[PDB]
RNA sequence: GAUGUUGGAUCAGGACACCCAAAUGGUGCAGCCGCUAUUAAAGGUUCGUUUGUUCAACGAUUAAAGUCCUACGUGAUCUGAG
RNA sequence: CACAAACGCGUCUCAGAGAUAAUUAAUGAUUUAAUCUUAACCUAAUUAACUCAUAAUAAAUCCAGCCCUAGAACAGGGCACA
């Protein structure tokens, strides 16, 4: 037995082409609809909100950038991260994760079934969502819990606060000394000899091995990367948008991870955000198409004038 | 019963652990009292470690 | 720099004898419906291409004859004929070549 | 960004600013810890084989939006006290340096024409 | 870095590179169908593609001319641009040509090859890859299915 | 039957007999500077004119512009003014 | 900046707790006063390191082709809409 490769789409003719297309999109959007309502399914117990608490987080997609102006008078420029389907995966206990803190799994964006594995579509078959491009773990203290397979929207920050960003840095691939690390060149003109970029002497004379740690040309930029601090300034309701403040790490248009700062001047801040996280069935109400901070300078408004 | 080993005279705070990363700088030493106050096994696992026979079937 | 030492031939058979030197079995080979020769999935048949080529080759040389020199090319289009075929109103008004070989039965009529 | 040994030309109307010499002004250090001086930094200047101190007012390298870009790389020649040796600035100053008042207090004074 | 390009440097330069794709244009919009190196087909395949964007632009057009100019070598060519293959092409807004994979050159260089030609050229039908039947166990399968998915609507 | 030798360039590993930063004792310490001594090596320790020059002088600064070792570190990485 | 990118001269972001060194003090014996003690018991105050909270990563196996902000090769992410 040789067995040859098979492709989903190898055997299927004109006819059933369109039609098995159709079908797993129209399964999709079912399945999404259906679990668009959280609260009135099997919700879990909700619990009140206790000082130690950390919330779950989100995934989202690096939009651009764009600039943005406070009612001060300066100018600082934002990055659009857009949620498009966000969804708890799975729960881990207390005891089955860290020891300390319970683990969270939350999915990305949307996929095609075709092409992932026959373990991971298993997965999804007992959860019922469309499988999730990019999988992440979130830790989470245990008041703080959701049920597996519920929605998770863009409002979770509301405006003014501190997040964190997780993604993988743009890859730059092999690359010298000069970029990798930064050391400077060799003088260009003076009679130097194929030398101008070169690391120079990786060592001492007597050690005659070169140390474990040493700076060499090689993989530069394709690796996790965390920034820190950053404030989330105005929210978009509708197409689910966060403007979080400087720049984040990723190719725009790639999946990225964002959680309440861990940083220990924001500890507490976690206390006026809805949580377990946001339900807009529950509130019954309509958001404001935007949510402001009050120091931004909204797209319409007086043009400022000092006095 | 690891944790609670006793040391004679006054080794606790004289005997030093010592340990290195291989990184320039990466250099430690620890008093008993304190690798023992990190790891409650690390003292009596190093104790044994150091004396069998220095062979493979150490390990 | 030059070699310290003579390398054994154990660390030789190590080296390139390794998995990765080692040429790969292709999983991806079919047999072609007509002719029943063999071809690659994505790839088009060597065989089958052959005929084609063959005979676009040809006619070529027919249309090359039917061309006076280097620079004159026709403004019509084209329609290649075979024995016993005659125009239909649809192909009249366009260049006609004309062939020996009876249609063969993969170039269709249309 | 104005750094060692750039050419500067002097706006006030001073003795060592307008007397011609073999050679034109230069900066020798400025005082930031960075060697790059900008609007509003100070200068060590060497004018006319002696040492004095200045103030940029503006120059030829671009700087955030909305800030006035010049033509000329533009200084004010200064005493230690702070005080302009000068007694007017007619070539137009950035109004940003009105924000500093402390220091530019009497060079703002003398200043004609803002931008 | 090489991040978000979309042209392959070929030949002697970007000037050689141009010439290049020149030869092959003329090739193409005369003999309608060539076979030629896959890297270089597939370069092609954007130009021989709206090349006969600017033969629907009219034959009075002169942006259209000056174009038809650089990139037709052969002269004769041009009125067979204007009059032949623009007008054969009207309804179909983008389905011009066809690129397909060849067996490997046979000489010891062993390169990567394709042919491109197209649509509608009078030449034998390429031996394109069929499509499984309908009769087919898993196709015969489907269509189940879909007869279903038409009697529960 | 060769361990290629000064000074730079690049990249630095280490000591502590601290030049800065950090805690302190004593003063012929009122405070401001200081002058001495103890403990502390994660991090720093500038740019120029003249000399092949390390050293040194001199201009301008810095919180400081340490003393050393590593084949007077480092030429199968570079430079040869000496 | 004649590529859709790369890039700086441009923009963003940067941390809790625990320990101790030298030295200051409290109760207090040998020696019933005294006495910080190479005496107990609790102690207190105070550098740097150095630990660690916290953060990254963390779904075993379809992978022919073909795209890619992923890449020297092999790896990695896409290919249902639309
Ligand atoms: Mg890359
Ligand atoms: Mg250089
Ligand atoms: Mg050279
Ligand atoms: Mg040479
Ligand atoms: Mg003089
Ligand atoms: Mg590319
Ligand atoms: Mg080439
Ligand atoms: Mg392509
Ligand atoms: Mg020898
Ligand atoms: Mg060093
Ligand atoms: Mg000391
Ligand atoms: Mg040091
Ligand atoms: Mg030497
Ligand atoms: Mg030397
Ligand atoms: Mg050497
Ligand atoms: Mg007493
Ligand atoms: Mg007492
Ligand atoms: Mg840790
Ligand atoms: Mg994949
Ligand atoms: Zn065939």
């Amino acid at each position: 037995h040789g067995k040859s490769v098979t492709w989903w789409d190898e055997h299927l003719s004109e006819e059933n082409v369109p039609f098995v297309k159709q079908l797993v999109s129209d399964e999709n959007k079912a399945q999404l609809a259906s679990k668009l309502c959280p609260l009135k399914d099997e919700p879990w117990p909700i619990h009140p909100w206790e000082p130690g608490s950390s919330r779950v987080g989100l995934i989202a997609l690096k939009l651009g950038m764009m600039p943005l102006w406070t009612k001060d008078g300066q100018k600082h420029v934002v990055t659009l991260l857009q949620v498009q389907d966000c969804h708890v995966l799975k729960y881990t206990p207390k005891e089955n994760h860290n020891g300390r803190m319970a683990a969270l799994t939350v999915g990305g964006k949307t996929v095609s079934h075709f092409h992932k594995s026959a373990s991971i579509l298993e997965f999804y078959q007992e959860l019922g969502l469309p499988p999730k491009q990019k999988v992440k773990i979130f830790n989470v203290t245990e008041n703080a819990v959701i049920k597996p397979g519920t929605p998770l929207y863009a409002a979770h920050f509301r405006p003014g606060q501190y997040v964190d960003v997780t993604a993988k840095t743009i890859g730059k691939g092999f690359q010298g000394v000069m970029r990798r690390w930064g050391f400077k060149g060799q003088p260009a003109t003076h009679g130097q000899t194929k030398t101008h970029r070169r690391p120079g002497a990786i060592s001492t004379g007597d050690v005659a091995r070169v140390w474990p740690g040493t700076k060499m040309p090689g993989q530069l930029g394709n690796i996790d990367r965390t920034a820190f601090g950053l404030k989330v300034w105005r929210i978009n309701t509708k197409h689910n948008i966060i403007y979080v403040n400087g720049s984040v790490p990723g190719h725009k248009n790639c999946l990225v991870k964002i959680k309440d700062s861990k940083l220990p001047a924001y500890k507490d801040f976690c206390k006026n955000l809805p949580f377990p996280t946001y339900f807009p069935d529950g509130d019954e109400e309509a958001l404001p198409e935007d949510l402001y901070d009050e120091n931004v300078c909204q797209p319409g408004a007086p043009s400022i004038t000092f006095t | 019963n690891t944790r609670h080993i006793a040391f004679s005279g006054n080794k606790w705070e004289q005997k030093v652990y010592s340990s290195h990363t291989g990184y320039p700088g990466g250099f430690r030493q620890v008093t008993a009292a304190q690798l023992h106050q990190k790891d409650p096994v690390a003292i009596v696992k190093l104790a044994i470690y150091g004396m069998l026979p220095k062979n493979l079937h150490r390990r | 720099a030059a070699p310290k030492n003579r390398r054994s031939i154990e660390v030789n058979r190590c080296r390139r004898r390794n998995p990765q030197k080692l040429i790969k079995v292709k999983n991806n080979i079919d047999v072609c419906p007509e002719c029943g020769h063999l071809k690659q999935k994505h790839i088009l048949c060597g065989y089958c291409y052959e005929k084609v080529r063959k005979e676009t080759a040809e006619i070529r040389r027919q249309m090359g004859k039917q061309e006076g020199g280097p620079f004159r090319a026709p403004t019509t289009e084209t329609v290649v004929l075979y024995s016993g075929e005659t125009p239909s109103e649809q192909d009249q008004g366009k260049r006609i070549i004309e062939r020996e070989r009876k249609r063969p039965s993969w170039f269709t009529q249309n | 960004a104005i750094q060692k040994m750039t050419r500067v030309r002097v706006v006030d109307n001073s003795a060592l600013g307008t007397t011609p010499y073999h050679r034109p002004p230069r900066c020798i250090h400025v005082y930031n810890k960075t060697g790059v001086g900008k609007v509003g930094d100070r200068i060590l200047l060497a004018i006319r084989g002696q040492k004095k101190k200045a103030l940029i007012v503006g120059h030829r390298m671009p700087g955030p939006r909305m800030t006035p870009r010049f033509d000329s790389n533009n200084v004010v020649l200064l005493e230690d006290n702070g005080n302009p040796v000068g007694t007017r600035i007619k070539t137009p100053i950035p109004s940003s340096l009105r924000q500093r008042e402390g220091e530019f207090s009497k060079v703002l004074a003398i200043a004609q024409n803002f931008v | 870095i090489s991040h978000g390009r979309v042209f392959r440097r070929l030949g002697l330069g970007p000037e050689s590179r141009i010439h290049l794709l020149q030869n092959l244009l003329t090739g193409l919009v005369r003999h309608e169908r060539i076979e030629a190196s896959w890297a270089r087909v597939d370069e092609l395949r954007g130009y021989a593609e709206k090349l006969i964007d600017y033969g629907k632009l009219g034959d009075t057009n002169e942006r259209a001319m000056r174009m038809a100019d650089f990139w037709l070598t052969e002269k004769d060519l041009i009125p067979k641009l204007f009059q032949v293959l623009a007008p054969r092409f009207q309804g179909q807004n983008g389905g011009y040509t066809r690129m397909l994979q060849i067996p490997n050159r046979n000489e010891q260089d062993r390169a990567k090859m394709a042919v491109i030609e197209y649509k509608g050229n009078c030449l034998p039908p390429l031996p394109l890859p069929r499509r499984d039947s309908n009769l087919t166990l898993l196709n015969q399968l489907l269509q189940g299915l879909r007869q279903d998915q038409e009697a529960s609507s």
